[PDB]
RNA sequence: GUUGGGCACUCUAAGUUGACUGCCGGUGACAAACCGGAGGAAGGUGGGGAUGACGUCAAAUCAUCAUGCCCCUUAUGAUUUGGGCUACACACGUGCUACAAUGGACAAUACAAAGGGCAGCGAAACCGCGAGGUCAAGCAAAUCCCAUAAAGUUGUUCUCAGUUCGGAUUGUAGUCUGCAACUCGACUACAUGAAGCUGGAAUCGCUAGUAAUCGUAGAUCAGCAUGCUACGGUGAAUACGUUCC
RNA sequence: AACCUUACCAAAUCUUGACAUCCUUUGACAACUCUAGAGAUAGAGCCUUCCGGACAAAGUGACAGGUGGUGCAU
């Protein structure tokens, strides 16, 4: 695929080709763009920059395959695997985050993020919790 | 498994249309006419071994062609029976009928001409076997590449029902290309009906 | 009616409700026409309406002018 | 109070008359075309008098009771007289020619579950 | 003069006439922010001038016809990208190795019977 | 301009281009001043039928029925080409229109 | 009861409205086509031998 | 682009070319074949259909038709009117509408395809809030009509509520069709405004222009479609991989 | 699936019949009105005209008719 117009990054179409629903391309993009305005104006930093360390944080490095009973043993993440999951729970535990619109749900788990918290890192270090609970299984 | 016939799915491809004419409109009435003169012909088809009739129309006249490889039992001797044909037809349709007998030599190699055959042999009670054999038996001493048939129903009296068929040759059924004449036809058995379906494939061509 | 026309009335109906204007207190007045509209003209002839098996009376009233004998005349016997 | 209600005050006047039983969005906006007032206006921030001028126009219009009553009392009358649709009234059944195999949940309520 | 191209992508023609200029992109006598509103879509319009460095020396205008925006630009992308070759046909091997003169023939599919639409059967339920 | 249009509806191609080809050569054989065969955009219908005789709805058979549509003008017309073409009654499956 | 309703609807009735459709070699009210005044049965059967023009099965 | 003019371009549609492991390298029993590459619009049966072997399920159909045997034949046949196939304590299946801010309402504005049309398609103008009505143009088609595509975009508003959500139900008044809309058509305007805040055990579909979503068209058809068949617009996520069902 | 469709039910009606082939009387035919009927229906008309085939009825017994059963006879 391609690059954004605005930022000229690969990650963000790609975020936007999931936060997309039914192919409206253009509202994803519009709010997209609205939170990296937003988070421009609060915490006042390059957009991309917090986006990437958001995606730092998130991103984990381990996984389960869930296997026989049942075990739940441990493995290495494929790095595609790795923005996968990142830009996944990023939107998905946004739109949990339960507030009025998408671009300020965006714009404060990115930031959480960007600070090491909120429930996409949550996930990650269940994630990994529950991966090195099962690390005898490896 | 549930097939389907091959002239209708060569039709438009290597074989045309037997009815050859346009209306934008009155299909409502021609083709209603085309089919009354398709049940009409029980007259001749009765005996005369006609394989198919094809139609013709235009704004004079009508053009009809009837093959068989008896035709002087539709001709009489000079025209005394396709005259009487004009008469009763014309009189049906009302329309200037003008007709065109058409020969078929080598009859034994024409699917409904097989079929008729079978049939009123069945009718007269012989041997679905025997029959099904010296038919191809004929059909590859005329010298066709593949011949199929296939009987079905109440065999032999029978108390209940069978499918027999037999072949030799090929007949390749998915191959588009190939001009493989199918016919059915039915016999009015004493015990029942029985189907008959026949296959021919002799040799390969195209229209254009 | 569902529309503004001009509303509708079976005449072999009509014609016997004008006949029997007279007022005999006698009368019933049978039909198979549950379609008919019930204008003005027909309160206190009390109609026998055919509902599928059976000829049933209804007595009209001033509330059953923009209504239909089929609609007092019940078919399906449901209980 | 309007209608006997003292409708919605950090709303709109069009959607707090909204919430009179009898007027909705038509009627509210014939209203306020009627009384001049512009619809982004709010009841709490009005001028009394253009809220007179309201209730005035409001008061030509069949409204909470009267409307309440002239229903019920269309739907009595052919209850008694006992038509097809005044029997489906007094059944709980629906009256606009509507299927009651398996639909009809409003008019006959929850399910009542019967062994087969 | 003129260096033209016919692109063509998903029901959607386009008739493009490159010309010497200044960056100006004129699309069924309107201009292109006027008539797309996205900039993805012009990002594609313009990616075949950036594979060859060109991307102010031409103006376009195009006559346009079918579909919608998205493909509707994809095709003027190609026609610009087919046109840059009778005006430059040495660019050939960079269009090559970008992929940019395939003319994407990912058109809509055919619904098909028992279906509810291309391939999507039905809810089935054994009971 | 002063000129014949004629047109060829058929269902079939490679009759209605050999019956257009027949009167063209005809006029500009018998006259002059001919335009080309014009295709038009080819009609088509299509009935869709189950394959069955009770039931089995989710199998079908889709037939489509073509209508080709070809299209010729005579430009500047003198009797001989006139007399040539309306003394051309052939073929059957083709409805010719003339128009003048 | 067939026949007797082939003929039926083959007369004229009281009103236009109560003019239906059925296929005219075979009685079937149900699948024609009023261009052909067929059924989807007969259709088949015509069109496969080839006694209906333009016809051909598609794609 | 209408009209004078050109048929260049698109397009239309007949003929043709094209793609065949055809070529380069490596692998491999040197063979088939695989992997990669070039070229080329396209590459590895390009994509999608059509085509369904012998036969299994005494599967379905005697209500498409045809037909053996059996049965009724002043009635199991035939004619009309009216009713019913539309019931309603309940259960199952298939789908539609939603349970809303990635949204609703209002306003302006933009880009399609495939199809139908003769006693039928019904432009414009006008009346009607709207369903629609009067007149009446063109049109048997690449002319004219159906037919403004909607989602989208640009603005404003509403600001988290059983809500300006949803639009069931019922009341009144109307429009079209028709021999007539009670049972039993659709539609509109107004009024009302229910259940429903994303669904338990279970379970379905889909590997790409697909899924998902938004509109459109047509057969049947006087009239009635959330169904069926067909069309385009926007447009993904992922495939580690075969341990399990 | 408003009527018809519709095969079912109620009421009302017919019994070579709603439909076909035959004999003969015949004949060209009727359309379109009015009374009564719920309608089928009869009943008055209206003057229909051999173009020996054809339309139209009428007596006739052969006969028709059956969406009636068996899809485990086909
Ligand atoms: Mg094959
Ligand atoms: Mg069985
Ligand atoms: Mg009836
Ligand atoms: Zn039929």
């Amino acid at each position: 695929v391609l690059p954004d117009p605005i930022h000229n990054s690969k990650l963000v179409t790609k975020l936007i080709n999931k936060i997309m629903l039914d192919g409206k391309r253009g509202t994803a993009q519009r709010i997209l763009y609205s939170a990296f305005d937003l988070v421009e104006q609060r915490s006042g930093r390059d957009a991309l920059e917090v986006f990437e360390e958001a995606i730092n944080n998130i991103m984990p490095v381990l996984e389960v395959k869930a296997r026989r009973s049942n075990y739940q043993v441990p493995v290495e993440v494929r790095p595609e695997r790795r923005t996968t999951l990142g830009l996944r729970w990023l939107v998905n535990y946004a739109r949990l985050r339960g507030e009025k619109t998408m671009e300020d749900r965006l714009a404060n788990e990115i930031l959480d993020a960007a600070n090491n918290t909120g429930g996409a890192v949550k996930k990650r270090e269940d994630t990994h919790k529950m991966a090195e609970a099962n690390k005898a299984f490896a | 498994g549930q097939k389907i016939n091959p002239i209708g799915l060569r039709v438009g491809i290597i074989r045309d249309w037997e009815a050859k004419w346009y209306a934008e409109k009155d299909f409502a009435s021609l083709l209603h006419e085309d089919l009354k003169i398709r049940k009409f012909i029980d007259n001749e088809l009765k005996e005369a071994s006609v394989s198919h009739v094809e139609i013709e129309r235009a704004a004079n006249r009508i053009n009809i062609a009837i093959h068989t490889g008896k035709p002087g039992m539709v001709i009489g001797k000079g025209g005394s029976e396709i005259e009487k044909l004009r008469n009763k037809l014309n009189a049906l349709t009302d329309k200037k009928v003008h007709i065109n007998v058409i020969e078929i030599k080598k009859v034994d190699l024409d699917a409904r001409l097989v079929a008729e055959n079978i049939a009123r042999q069945l009718e007269n009670r012989a041997s679905f076997r025997r029959v099904q054999k010296q038919a191809i038996t004929r059909a590859m001493k005329l010298g066709a590449k593949g011949i199929k048939t296939q009987v079905s129903g109440r065999l032999g009296g029978a108390d209940i029902a069978r499918a027999e068929q037999y072949s030799e040759g090929t007949v390749p059924l998915h191959t588009l290309r190939a001009d493989i004449d199918y016919a059915h036809a039915e016999a009015d058995t004493t015990y029942g009906k029985l189907g008959v379906k026949v296959w021919i494939y002799r040799g390969e061509v195209l229209p254009t | 009616r569902s529309i503004k026309k001009g509303p509708f009335v079976d005449e072999h109906l009509m014609k016997k409700v004008e006949a029997q204007e007279g007022s005999e207190k006698k009368q019933v007045i049978k039909t198979w026409s549950r379609r008919s509209t019930i204008f003005p003209n027909f309160i206190g002839h009390t109609f026998a309406v055919y509902d599928g098996r059976k000829h049933v009376p209804v007595y009209v009233t001033e509330d059953m002018v923009g209504h239909k004998l089929g609609e007092f005349a019940p078919t399906r016997t449901f209980k | 109070r309007i209608a006997g209600v003292d409708i919605p005050r950090e709303k709109r006047v069009v959607i707090s008359l909204t919430y009179i039983y009898g007027i909705g969005t038509s009627t509210a906006q014939k209203i306020l075309e009627e009384a001049n007032v512009s619809a982004d206006t709010r009841v709490k921030d009005l001028t009394d008098d253009e809220l007179g001028r309201i209730r005035e126009v409001v008061d030509g219009y069949k409204v909470e009771g009267d409307l309440r009553r002239e229903t019920n009392l269309n739907i009595k009358r052919l209850m008694e007289i006992s038509s097809y649709r005044g029997i489906r009234h007094r059944r709980g059944l629906p009256v606009r020619g509507q299927k009651t195999k398996n639909n009809a949940r409003t008019r006959k309520g929850p399910v009542k579950t019967v062994a087969n | 003069v003129e260096y033209r191209g016919t692109g063509r992508r998903k029901n959607s023609v386009a008739r493009v006439r490159l010309v010497p200029g200044e960056g100006n992109i004129t699309v069924n006598n309107r201009d292109v922010r006027e008539y797309l509103p996205f900039e993805s879509l012009i990002l594609d319009l313009n990616q075949p001038f950036d594979v060859t460095e060109t991307k102010g020396n031409y103006d376009v205008l195009v006559n346009v016809h079918g579909g919608g925006f998205t493909g509707q630009a994809q095709a003027i992308r190609h026609g610009i990208a087919r046109a840059l070759l009778e005006a430059d046909p040495e660019y050939r091997g960079s269009l090559k190795r970008a992929g940019l003169l395939t003319r994407d023939p990912r058109m809509k599919e055919r619904k098909k019977p028992g279906l509810k639409a291309a391939r999507r059967s039905p809810q089935f339920s054994k009971r | 301009k002063q000129k014949i249009r004629i047109r060829l509806k058929a269902y079939d191609h490679r009759v209605i281009d050999q019956s257009a080809e027949k009167i063209v050569e005809t006029a500009k054989r018998s006259g002059a001043d001919v335009s080309g065969p014009i295709p038009l955009p080819t009609e088509k219908s299509v009935y869709t039928i189950i394959r069955a005789v009770h039931k089995y709805k989710d199998s079908r058979e889709q037939f489509e029925q073509r209508t080709h549509k070809r299209l010729i003008d005579i430009v500047n017309p003198t009797p001989k080409t006139v007399d040539a073409l309306m003394g051309l009654n052939l073929p059957s499956g083709v409805d010719i229109e003339i128009k003048l | 009861a067939k026949t007797s309703m082939v003929a039926k609807q083959q007369k004229k009735q009281k009103y236009a409205v109560r003019e239906y459709t059925r296929c005219e070699r075979c009685g079937r009210p149900h699948s024609v086509y009023r261009k052909f005044k067929l059924c989807r049965i007969c259709f088949r059967e015509l069109a496969y031998k080839g006694q209906i023009p333009g016809v051909r099965k598609s794609w």
